[PDB]
This record gives structure tokens, C-alpha cells and sequence, in this order.
């Protein structure tokens, strides 16, 4: 379930190797975004060739 | 542990008109020894075949794994063949000689 | 053969326990196994019917002169619920090709 | 006062019991509770056929040391004389039931069990006594005394 | 459409490549195992 | 009729032969080529492909034990890619259950318009009686009554 995903995400961060160590000047970056228009910009002609690779 | 309706004979369809009995014997020969196999050579029955094995469970494993199995572009129709229907084309006879034999050799 | 159809009218109609026709008796362990195979013997039927209980003593009817089974046995368990279980369960069973019958 | 009653009783097994419960004839050596095929136990090991554990058989005719065939154990197996026995053997000394090879779980491990064949069976040219499962290890040999054939076991690797 | 034809052809070629590289390995494995077995039987003779 | 009764006598006699043998000692009993010609309907051929593949079929029994204990497996490769099939088309032809094909297969083939074979072929109006809409069943039923 989505909240459990949030938990996997947090402990996933905290389990990374030396994640919080700033000693040498390490820098962490969290980035969140959207694809903006994604559905609307899918091209049918391309989508056909892309599906031909699958099914 | 088997359904009664299944029989040692299987009707097999969705065959090409070029298909070779070599591929037939090879493929079908996985599950057990072939009793024999027939193939329609007639205008309507071309593309169809019947397979018969020395044992039923052979055919059971067959239709198990061969279900919708592929050849060329085709997925073969694999069904357990019926019984009775059109039979009496042949007769019941010629029992006398063999029964006389088993009555002779073993004497029973 | 008639038994199993009585258990189906008993389950289908929602009889709900104690009005069960195994409450007909309450007094009796000994069960009746008819239609048994002639090759069978004491130790055997004991080994098959000790499944649903512990059978104390069974007298199987075997013809006195020839000394072979007449084909049925009256059995006695240590527990009644074993009898109820056995009649309601073990009936309509195949043994050596022939279906045995059981009843109180 | 020799025989009081001529019949008495038995309290003994019936032929139709043991018959119906085991039939190919009736057989002996019903599989124990553990038995499971080796391939699915290589599936719980997470092993594709490359790294999977498959026991292949190796034949050497006892007089002449190779393959009349090669046999997989992965698909228990009934080692007998030939029809009943699955693993048929042309050896004329094998009783109608000679022995059995069952893979059991203790891990998926191979086991050989003698059925008490009249002659016996030799393991590494050293016989084993009847009626107990004896684990086999790779490269072990099967044929009790000098036996028209030999056998060896191999895991699939390299 | 061109990219699809040429692409399928290329991946096909790569396939027959991987297969050709595979069969040699299989036969090497079977020969190796047969050698191990023959050595085992020889150790059984002596 | 005398032949009919002659058959029952042979039937009971074979029953005494088999039953007797066990004392002396089902549907899986081996069969004969006349018995083989007895089951299947008209118009089929028996084939050997080789004598060799036939010898494979004979060793197959022995090799059902032997080659099942041997090396084997299957795999698939990733590659890009015709699909024939038949329902019962003409105009309509209400649907066929997956089993009933065995009976109605002759209707599936579309070869048409060239005697008795056309009477059996047109007799598939049965199929319209068995499966279909109630009106199809009605009209079909009358049409076959008057024929």
C-alpha cells in the first residue's frame, strides 16, 4: 500500500551507505517532479512500434 | 484419478496441408508409444488427424502439455476423441478363429 | 445407499445437530457392516475402522461349518461419537471392488 | 483334544487391502512422506537448469568399462526386472522387484533402498543390508557379488 | 519501419551468435563430465 | 437378426475367455487393424513416415522410461515476430462450444457448391436447433420437420 511505500522509501534512504556523512563535503539531493503532459504527448504511431516489441 | 470421458484416441486439428508425419511422430512421440495415427486425405478432412497411443495416460500427459501447443503459425486443436458414433461400417465378426485359438493353445 | 441421501436431506434442510437421527440411539456402540468382501478378516476390518475410533470388540459372522465369512460383521467401539462418525462417514466405501454398507 | 475348533481366527492383513492400495501387480516400497522430485527442490533453491542440481546416471557393463544411455533422476524410481518396474533392467539375476531409488528430504538428497532382492546389491563393491534408506553421494557405484552391469551417479556441473 | 527491419535483423544475428557460442559450451561440459565419469570408473577398477 | 444374436454369443464367450484366463492366471486392451478400421469413420489414411520413426515409436515405450531419465529442457529467446483459425462463419451460424467442433467440424470448412454429402452438410440445421436464439430453434425445427 502507498504508505508502506513511504516507509520503504524512508528506511531505504536511511539504509544507504554512509548516507548522512557530511565529513568530506558529501551532498544529498532529493528531487520530486512530474512528467507534465505525458498521456497527452504519447504518439500513437510510435506507440504501435513500441507495443510490437512486447506483445 | 482421471475423468472417464477421455480416451486413448485424440482428435487433432489446425494442421497444415503440407505437414509431414515425421514432425508428427517426433512431437507426439514424447508421451508414449504410438498405437497409430491417421490423417485426413479427403477434401473436407484435410488438415485433421487422429492419434492413438498404447496407453491412455500417455494421451493425458499429451493433452496436458500439448494443450494449444504450437506448430508453424498454428495452435493445434487438441481434443479427446469420442466413441461409438460411426462404427458399424465394420462388423463384429472374425471372433471365431481367435477364440478357437485361445481355446486351443492354452486349452482354456 | 439410502443413508447418503438421508444425510443430504439432513444437511440440505439445515437440521442443526442434536435433532440428528444419530440421536435416535445414544445407547449403542455396535455397528453393522454388511456387503463385506469374503477375504476380509478380523485384524483387517479392525485396522480400517480403528481410524475413526478405538474398536473394543467385533464379532464378524462367519458360517460355523465352513468357517468362512457370511459377509458381514457386528462391531463394537470404545466411543459412540466414533459410531456416529463411522456410519455418517465410512459408508458407501469401496473395498476390493464392492461397496460396503454400515448402520447402527 | 488335538484341534478343538477347526477354524478359529486370523487378525492378519488381507491381500485385497495391500493389493488395492499399491498397484502398478501389487508393489512394495510405497514412497515415504518426504519424497519430492529434485527439479522443484531446485526451484525452491532458485536454480535455473544452468546452476540446477540434476542427477545423471552413468552405465558401464560390468565386464567392459560406457553409455548404453544416460539417465536423469530428476523427473523416486523403481529398479526392477524386465511390465511393472519403471527402471527396467535386462539383468537376469534381478528379482521381479530388485531395489528402489528414492530422493527424500532431510535438503533434497538421493537415497537407495534395497527391496531385499534374493541376491542382494553391491555398493562400491560393498553390499548394504536390506530395509533401510542409504544415502548416496556423487561418484558412488551400484551393481551383491560379481552382476552383469555397473552404475555411477553424477551431479550436473562444469 | 526501416529501423524496425534492420533492428530485427541485427538482434536475430546476435541471437544465432549467442546460440553458436552456447552449443560449444554445452558440448565442452558433456565431454568434461564424461571424462570425470571415465576417471571414476577407472578408479573403480583399480 | 441371426447375425445380431451371433454377436451376443461371441460377446459372452469372450467374457468367459478373459474371465477364465485370470482364474487360469478393460478398455486398455490392445487392438487390431480391423478393430482400428472399425472405430474411425470414412476417409482417413494410416501413415508410416519412416520405418525409423516407427522404430522410435516402438522404442518409445522403453524410452518413455529411458529418455524421460535423460537430458532435456526447453527455453525461449527474445525476438520480434499467419494466425489462421475458424469459428463457424457464413452469415451467422450461432456459436459452437469448444467440444462440439468434433461433431460440427464439417460445417467449419467454407468449401461450397460442388449429392448426399450436401444433405449431411445442409443437415447441420441441427446445430441451429441445439444452440442459437429461440426463433432459430423454432424455424429450424419446422424446416427439418417438412424435410
Amino acid at each position: 500500500p502507498p504508505p508502506l511505500l513511504v516507509y520503504k522509501w524512508c528506511q531505504g534512504i536511511n539504509n544507504l551507505q554512509d548516507v548522512w556523512e557530511t565529513s568530506e563535503g558529501e551532498c544529498n539531493v532529493m528531487l520530486e517532479s512530474r512528467f507534465e503532459k505525458m498521456y497527452e504527448k504519447i504518439d500513437l504511431t510510435l506507440l504501435n512500434r513500441l507495443l510490437r516489441l512486447i506483445v | 484419478r482421471l475423468p472417464p470421458e477421455v480416451n486413448r484416441i485424440l482428435y487433432i486439428r489446425n494442421l497444415p496441408y503440407k505437414i509431414t508425419a515425421e514432425e508428427m511422430y517426433d512431437i507426439f512421440g514424447k508421451y508414449g508409444p504410438i498405437r497409430q495415427i491417421r490423417v485426413g486425405n479427403t477434401p473436407e478432412t484435410r488438415g485433421t488427424a487422429y492419434v492413438v497411443y498404447e496407453d491412455i495416460f500417455d494421451a493425458k500427459n499429451a493433452c496436458d502439455h500439448l494443450s494449444g501447443f504450437n506448430v508453424c503459425n498454428r495452435y493445434l486443436v487438441v481434443l479427446y476423441y469420442n466413441a461409438n458414433r460411426a462404427f458399424q461400417k465394420m462388423d463384429t465378426k472374425k471372433k471365431e478363429e481367435q477364440l478357437k485359438l485361445l481355446k486351443e493353445k492354452y486349452g482354456i | 445407499k439410502l443413508i447418503n441421501e438421508l444425510n443430504e436431506r439432513e444437511v440440505q434442510l439445515g437440521v442443526a445437530d442434536k435433532v440428528s437421527w444419530h440421536s435416535e440411539y445414544k445407547d449403542s456402540a455396535w455397528i453393522f457392516l454388511g456387503g463385506l468382501p469374503y477375504e476380509l478378516t478380523e485384524g483387517d476390518i479392525i485396522c480400517v475402522f480403528s481410524q475413526y475410533g478405538e474398536i473394543v470388540n467385533i464379532n464378524l459372522v462367519r458360517d460355523k461349518k465352513t468357517g468362512k465369512s457370511k459377509g458381514f460383521c457386528f462391531l463394537c467401539y470404545e466411543d459412540q461419537r466414533s459410531t456416529i462418525l463411522a456410519v455418517d462417514n465410512f459408508n458407501g466405501i469401496k473395498i476390493k471392488g464392492r461397496t460396503i454398507r454400515v448402520d447402527h | 483334544n488335538l484341534q478343538a475348533q477347526e477354524e478359529e481366527r486370523e487378525f492378519y492383513n488381507a491381500r485385497r487391502r495391500e493389493h488395492r492400495q499399491r498397484n502398478d501387480p501389487g508393489g512394495n516400497n510405497k514412497e515415504k512422506e518426504v519424497p519430492a522430485k529434485e527439479k522443484p527442490s531446485f526451484e525452491l533453491s532458485g536454480a535455473l537448469l544452468e546452476d540446477t542440481n540434476t542427477f545423471r546416471g552413468v552405465v558401464i557393463k560390468y565386464s567392459e568399462p560406457k553409455r548404453w544411455r544416460l539417465y536423469p533422476f530428476k523427473n523416486a524410481y523403481l529398479l526392477g526386472r524386465h511390465p511393472i518396474d519403471h527402471p527396467s533392467c535386462s539383468k537376469q539375476h534381478a528379482v521381479f522387484q530388485y531395489r528402489l531409488v528414492e530422493y527424500t528430504r532431510a535438503r533434497v538428497k538421493p537415497y537407495i533402498i534395497d527391496l531385499g532382492s534374493g541376491n542382494g546389491t553391491f555398493l562400491n563393491n560393498k553390499r548394504i543390508e536390506p530395509q533401510r534408506y542409504y544415502e548416496l553421494k556423487e561418484k558412488d557405484v551400484l551393481k551383491e557379488i560379481d552382476d552383469e552391469d555397473e552404475e555411477e551417479e553424477e551431479e550436473v556441473s562444469d | 519501419y526501416i529501423a524496425d527491419r534492420k533492428a530485427r535483423e541485427a538482434v536475430e544475428m546476435r541471437a544465432q551468435v549467442e546460440r553458436k557460442m552456447a552449443q560449444k559450451e554445452k558440448e565442452k561440459h558433456e565431454e568434461k563430465l564424461r571424462e570425470m565419469a571415465q576417471k571414476a570408473r577407472e578408479r573403480r577398477a583399480g | 437378426a441371426e447375425t445380431p444374436r451371433t454377436d451376443r454369443g461371441g460377446d459372452s464367450i469372450g467374457e468367459t475367455p478373459t474371465p477364465g484366463a485370470s482364474k487360469r492366471k478393460e478398455r486398455n486392451r490392445p487392438l487390431s487393424d480391423e478393430e482400428l478400421d472399425a472405430m474411425f469413420p470414412e476417409g482417413y489414411k494410416v501413415l508410416p513416415p519412416p520405418a525409423g520413426y516407427v522404430p522410435i515409436r516402438t522404442p518409445a515405450r522403453k524410452l518413455t522410461a529411458t529418455p524421460t531419465p535423460l537430458g532435456g529442457m526447453t527455453g525461449f529467446h527474445m525476438q520480434t515476430e499467419m494466425k489462421s483459425v475458424n469459428d463457424q462463419p457464413s452469415g451467422n451460424l450461432p456459436f459452437l462450444k469448444p467440444d462440439d467442433i468434433q461433431y460440427f467440424d464439417k460445417l467449419l470448412v467454407d468449401v461450397d457448391e460442388s449429392e448426399e454429402q450436401k444433405e449431411r452438410k445442409i443437415m447441420k440445421l441441427l446445430l441451429k436447433i441445439k444452440n442459437g436464439t429461440p426463433p432459430m430453434r423454432k424455424a429450424a425445427l419446422r424446416q427439418i420437420t417438412d424435410k
